[PDB]
């Protein structure tokens, strides 16, 4: 009974974490008003970490739904799932936050945050013993960034020594809704080196990439790239939803898995990546999972060194093969593995795979390399800041300049700081 | 007859300890009800094995084990399994929440909450023996209860049993079977505050038992149920003389008076022999002479070391089947003139024979084959030193740059800490090296 | 080559053969140690909520 | 694709090794501190066996055999062929030696002397050599005081032992020689004898004082009618069979988690009755300039390649055994 509250803020926030409960609701055979109808009672051994039981035997997820607008979660009780969510937990304003990271950190948000406190308050009452929290939300926007921190914060100061997990959606200018991206995610940034434990990095120019290149889509939209985003978080989430030799909390995994406090940005991958039905063998799962063209941080791991690897196979293969087939990758590239730290490559294995595959394998990294998409974002922040530009929107809500010279002073010192680890 | 109290602390310790305790009831005809039919004495008796198992006024024998975990999911198998009737609920402690492979977080933050409890439990069994001997705990160095909890309970058991012996059976880590990369840590600081506390620790390595697995029986990916059954084996060996009739290792003393003779060099290699796969069409059964031989082969050892190049200080020689002194000491006489067993020169050059005449006794539907004789080798070699080394290398490479320091630090814990237990691993490394070379 | 100390019973024999001769922290103590982690715990958890109220 | 680790930059054996293996593309080189490697080039002194075969996965060579110094060290080398009986105390190619420690620190000073007595009173030659581990430090005299003296004034183990008097000396010159052959162990305990050797002779009566088999066999037929191979190739493979086979016990690796082979160094001299007789064992070893290709290369084809395979008529004479 070790329960997790998933909380989704904002736009970006809300439509992954909506296609992230379609998912895991699929595999743990819940349908969309709340009844199981699997077939393994495999689905529900840890099914309460993700759901609460209600009368009638339904069960209804543990998430909290935030946003400074309506548009985004009408849409979400509209959708498939949208049924299956508890309707008190559907917090929103209607001013929403023109993505602007000052109005959900300081002004709009500030007046919503305490009612969204109240239903995290609620549901962590009802849990056996609470593991800790985990957000999805974007950092280039206004409410995912600016208020998804400050909630963030305030939750640590109700509980400290619980687990804060988010996977934070990185702007790319490639993909971009407006030019102020690089201000609110730096400003983000801060924040979560500070009060996160772990953070799952989810580059939206990867996503895109992944799409246009390997899955062979001309027009990729934000619903293609939230497959991704889905298929990852369900993957990552495997050894938390399901039963196996692993045993794996929220904080087993941080202890194992962040070396030192502020390095905790981790790099998810995944494989196959198919633009369909030939079986995938364990080699090839394992050559594409470690490939740069499988990882959604858009940062060349053969740029760093992993501190930490921990990977999951889904499916019913040869666990025989799986230790031969990571054995060999890293002592084929032992120079992309720390060797400070002994036996930092782990492996965890899953019989239930993901609908629609025989087997898959889910990567986490904790590499150096991350810092690359810190520096790009440290560049094209410093870009505009260097002449103030656009700067009237953050201080016309209260905000002053100094405030975004530590941020940036903060994030490159996280970049030089993995750097020194680097070598 | 003097009492034993097993104690079983975190997943690692209780499910071996559950295997253990599965083991003591098929080799006493225990069955899981709790009921013995040969026991003719009902309520009571001071018959051998009730140095291990109490007795109701209803006739069931309830084993004198405590298990303790900081998470109730592994110990709540137990309370449902198939021994659920052997013990009542006091018997069986669980928490809410574990220590995350933290030895700080098992030791000081959530031991300290949970210490009085479990003193309070094993004083209800102590309270049951009219002369307790000691304690068996089984634990994992890895685990941040098996590493954290552990040596808090020596410490308080050292408190409130002073005169009575401690032996451990200790799980060294290995990265074959652990998702965990703080293991080094956890079994460093785990060996320096406990080592004041126990007379006779058997470590067993994961990687030994691993590989025997998959060797002998043939087991391509060994799980844990697989590495218990072996383990309880080698465990059931070393406590037979305690729960049968016999004359060597008749009380925890002994262990310590014929394996230690230095305080702080009290883990003794074990050596098991044979190990048969039960599937195989039917194997050819072993001779004293060649299960005796295979005691010096480093593939049957719970700790992957090479006494050739150490110095025994100890040797005792413990045999289960058909086996008669003549075939013994025909088997030693020949090991002599073929191996390399260099004693220490302060130390006879003898071996301690004990001799069960029931033969090891198999789980139905296991992995180990029934075979007519066994022998379990336990021989105080500076060779173990080598897994010293191994662990105090991990521990090096991460400690130089502080790598997950700050999670120990987060729970209370002082970084001096760490450097102090080193320095101790040091000083013991030292302590072998002056014992075996010249 | 000598066997000394032979005991026999109706479950085993045990004897001993020779091939050549030979040539604590008081319970205060430790309350002190888990009260003192404890106060530590406590310096740092509340210079986080003095970050966190500033 | 193969890895391995030098920690031993002073090997010029293993350097030419480690030059040789980068050049197949298959071996990778990491850092000496990396231990997820295939193949250890080790360190002379203090290599860590226990560390190794413990690394899950990985096939794990090193190119030293763990308690081979028992054959190379001086004390070492006189006390196993005393004490082991494959050797006996009678062994007839070992020249009769005693272990002798400083008076400022078992020992045989009062075994050494009743012999010495022996020899003096019989009218027989009676000069001696005492050396130790520690030199580059020797002394040969005819009187035991200075012998004994000699070694209180040092700090370190001695051994003593007969100075053959008569060397066969080679014609033109009059001059003495050794003769040094190269063995190597594999991991399953295969015993290969280089088929190329060197003599060291002495530029004085008793190029770059080395000669070669070809040379020197064939002098053996012009001066004495015979060849290197009954008069003395015989012998020597059969001194490097009894020493290597007396402590295969000790430090085989065939039943271990890691896997071991070396290279050893035998110094042999010859008498005027082309009998043979042992110096020393080295157990690291250079070669000759002219020579380090051919062997480097035998190294990697049965040491290496034989556990690592890649993508003749053998150099070596294999001495089988049980
Ligand atoms: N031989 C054997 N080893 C085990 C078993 N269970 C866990 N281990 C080993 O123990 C180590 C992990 O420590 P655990 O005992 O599981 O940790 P713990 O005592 O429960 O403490 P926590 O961190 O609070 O969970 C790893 O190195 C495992 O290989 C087991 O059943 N048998
Ligand atoms: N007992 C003995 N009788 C005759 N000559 C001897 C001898 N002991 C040593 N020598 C001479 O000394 C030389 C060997 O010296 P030794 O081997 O002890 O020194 P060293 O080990 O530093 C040289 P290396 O190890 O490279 O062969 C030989 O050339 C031999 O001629
Ligand atoms: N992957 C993904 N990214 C999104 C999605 N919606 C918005 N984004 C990204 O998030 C940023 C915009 O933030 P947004 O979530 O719309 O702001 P908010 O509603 O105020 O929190 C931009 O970088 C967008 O590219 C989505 O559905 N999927
Ligand atoms: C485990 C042990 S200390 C810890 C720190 N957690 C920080 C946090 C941040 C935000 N919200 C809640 C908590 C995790
Ligand atoms: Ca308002
Ligand atoms: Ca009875
Ligand atoms: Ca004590
Ligand atoms: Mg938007
Ligand atoms: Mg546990
Ligand atoms: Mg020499």
């Amino acid at each position: 009974m070790r329960e997790i509250v998933h909380i989704q803020a904002g736009q970006c926030g809300n439509q992954i974490g909506a296609k992230f409960w379609e998912v895991i609701s699929d595999e743990h055979g819940i349908d969309p008003t709340g009844s199981y109808h699997g077939d393994s009672d495999l689905q529900l051994e840890r099914i309460n970490v993700y759901y609460n039981e209600a009368t009638g035997n339904k069960y209804v997820p543990r998430a909290i739904l935030v946003d400074l607008e309506p548009g985004t979660m009408d849409s979400v009780r509209s959708g498939p799932f949208g049924q299956i969510f508890r309707p008190d937990n559907f917090v929103f304003g209607q001013s929403g936050a023109g993505n602007n990271w000052a109005k959900g950190h300081y002004t709009e948000g500030a007046e919503l945050v305490d009612s969204v406190l109240d239903v995290v308050r609620k549901e962590s009452e009802s849990c056996d013993c609470l593991q800790g929290f985990q957000l999805t939300h974007s950092l280039g926007g206004g409410t995912g960034s600016g208020m998804g921190t400050l909630l963030i914060s305030k939750i640590r100061e109700e509980y400290p020594d619980r687990i804060m997990n988010t996977f934070s959606v990185m702007p790319s200018p490639k993909v971009s809704d407006t030019v102020v991206e690089p201000y609110n995610a730096t400003l983000s940034v801060h924040q979560l080196v500070e009060n996160t434990d772990e953070t799952y990095c989810i580059d939206n120019e990867a996503l895109y990439d992944i799409c246009f290149r390997t899955l062979k889509l001309t027009t990729p939209t934000y619903g293609d790239l939230n497959h991704l985003v889905s298929a990852t978080m369900s993957g990552v989430t495997t050894c938390l939803r399901f039963p196996g030799q692993l045993n794996a909390d929220l904080r087993k995994l941080a202890v194992n898995m962040v070396p030192f406090p502020r390095l905790h940005f981790f790099m998810p991958g995944f494989a196959p990546l198919t633009s369909q039905y030939r079986a995938l063998t364990v080699p090839e799962l394992t050559q594409q999972m470690f490939d740069s063209k499988n990882m959604m941080a858009a940062c060349d791991p053969r740029h760093g060194r992993y501190l930490t690897v921990a990977a999951i196979f889904r499916g019913r293969m040869s666990m025989k093969e799986v230790d031969e087939q990571m054995l060999n990758v890293q002592n084929k590239n032992s120079s992309y593995f720390v060797e400070w730290i002994p036996n930092n490559v782990k492996t965890a294995v899953c019989d239930i795979p993901p609908r629609g595959l025989k087997m898959s394998a889910t990567f986490i990294g904790n590499s150096t390399a991350i810092q690359e998409l810190f520096k790009r974002i440290s560049e094209q922040f410093t870009a505009m800041f260097r002449r103030k530009a656009f700067l009237h929107w953050y201080t016309g809500e209260g905000m002053d300049e100094m405030e975004f010279t530590e941020a940036e002073s903060n994030m490159n010192d996280l970049v030089s700081e993995y750097q020194q680890y680097q070598d | 007859m003097r009492e034993c109290i097993s104690i079983h602390v975190g997943q690692a310790g209780v499910q071996i300890g559950n295997a253990c305790w599965e083991l003591y009831c098929l080799e006493h005809g225990i069955q899981p009800d709790g009921q013995m039919p040969s026991d003719k004495t009902i309520g009571g008796g001071d018959d051998s094995f009730n140095t291990f198992f109490s007795e109701t006024g209803a006739g069931k024998h309830v084993p004198r084990a405590v298990f303790v975990d900081l998470e109730p999911t592994v110990i709540d198998e137990v309370r449902t399994g198939t021994y659920r009737q052997l013990f009542h609920p006091e018997q069986l402690i669980t928490g809410k929440e574990d220590a995350a492979n933290n030895y700080a977080r098992g030791h000081y933050t959530i031991g300290k909450e949970i210490i009085d409890l479990v003193l309070d439990r094993i004083r209800k069994l102590a309270d049951q023996c009219t002369g307790l001997q000691g304690f068996l705990v089984f634990h994992s160095f890895g685990g941040g209860t098996g590493s954290g909890f552990t040596s808090l309970l020596m410490e308080r058991l050292s408190v409130d049993y002073g005169k009575k012996s401690k032996l451990e059976f200790s799980i060294y880590p290995a990265p074959q079977v652990s998702t965990a990369v703080v293991e080094p840590y956890n079994s460093i600081l785990t060996t320096h505050t406990t080592l004041e506390h126990s007379d006779c620790a058997f470590m067993v390595d994961n990687e030994a038992i691993y590989d025997i697995c998959r060797r002998n029986l043939d087991i391509e990916r060994p799980t844990y149920t697989n590495l218990n059954r072996l383990i309880s084996q080698i465990v059931s060996s070393i406590t037979a003389s305690l729960r049968f009739d016999g004359a060597l290792n008749v009380d925890l003393t002994e262990f310590q008076t014929n394996l230690v003779p230095y305080p702080r060099i009290h883990f003794p290699l074990a050596t098991y022999a044979p190990v048969i796969s039960a599937e195989k069409a039917y194997h050819e059964q072993l001779s004293v002479a060649e299960i005796t031989n295979a005691c010096f082969e480093p593939a049957n050892q719970m700790v992957k070391c090479d006494p050739r190049h150490g110095k025994y200080m100890a040797c005792c020689l413990l045999y289960r089947g058909d086996v008669v002194p003549k075939d013994v000491n025909a088997a030693i006489a020949t090991i002599k003139t073929k191996r390399s067993i260099q004693f220490v020169d302060w130390c006879p050059t003898g071996f301690k024979v004990g001799i069960n005449y029931q033969p090891p006794t198999v789980v139905p539907g296991g992995d180990l084959a029934k075979v007519q004789r066994a022998v379990c080798m336990l021989s105080n070699t500076t060779a173990i030193a080598e897994a010293w080394a191994r662990l105090d290398h991990k521990f090096d490479l991460m400690y130089a740059k502080r790598a997950f320091v700050h999670w120990y630090v987060g729970e209370g814990m002082e970084e001096g800490e760490f450097s102090e237990a080193r320095e101790d691993m040091a000083a013991l490394e030292k302590d072998y090296e002056e014992v075996g070379v010249d | 080559m000598e066997v000394i100390e032979l005991n026999k019973c109706t479950s085993g024999q045990s004897f001993e053969v020779i091939l050549k001769p030979p040539s604590d922290p008081s319970l205060e103590e430790i309350q002190k140690k888990l009260e003192a982690a404890e106060e530590r715990r406590k310096y740092q958890e509340a210079e986080l909520l003095k970050h966190l109220a500033e | 694709m193969y890895t391995f680790v030098v920690r031993d930059e002073n090997s010029s054996v293993y350097a030419e090794v480690s030059r040789l293996l980068l050049a197949t593309g298959q071996w990778k080189r990491l850092r000496k501190d990396n231990p997820r490697f295939n193949l250890m080039l080790g360190e002379r002194n203090r290599l860590p066996f226990g560390r190794l075969g413990h690394e899950p996965g990985l096939v794990q060579l090193v190119n030293y055999y763990r308690g081979a110094d028992k054959l190379c060290r001086k004390a070492s080398l006189v006390k196993l062929i005393k004490t082991s009986p494959e050797l006996s105390e009678s062994c007839t190619w070992f020249p009769e030696s005693y272990v002798i420690y400083p008076t400022n620190l078992t020992d045989e000073r009062e075994v050494f002397l009743a012999a010495y007595n022996r020899r003096r009173e019989g009218r027989e030659g009676n000069v001696w050599i005492a050396k130790s581990s520690a030199g580059a430090g020797i002394l040969i005299s005819s009187e035991a005081s200075e012998l004994l003296d000699f070694i209180d004034e040092q700090g370190q183990v001695h051994v003593i032992q007969k100075y053959l008097e008569k060397p066969l000396l080679l014609e033109p010159g009059h001059r003495k020689f050794d003769i040094r052959s190269w063995v190597l162990v594999d991991h399953l305990y295969n015993i290969y004898l280089y088929r190329e050797g060197v003599l060291r002779t002495s530029s004085e009566p008793y190029e770059g004082n080395e000669m070669f088999f070809e040379e020197f066999n064939q002098y053996l037929m012009d001066a004495l009618n015979t060849t290197l191979e009954n008069s003395i190739l015989l012998q020597i493979k059969h001194i490097i069979r009894s020493c290597l086979m007396c402590i295969e016990p000790a430090i085989s690796t065939k039943h271990l988690h890691y896997q071991s082979f070396q290279l050893f160094g035998f110094d042999f001299m010859v008498d005027e009755e082309l009998k043979v007789w042992l110096i020393e064992v080295n157990g690291a070893p250079a070669c000759a300039q002219k020579l380090y290709a051919e062997l480097c290369q035998g190294i990697v084809d049965v040491a290496i390649s034989s556990v690592f395979p890649l993508a003749p008529t053998s150099i070596f004479i294999k001495l089988h055994h049980h």
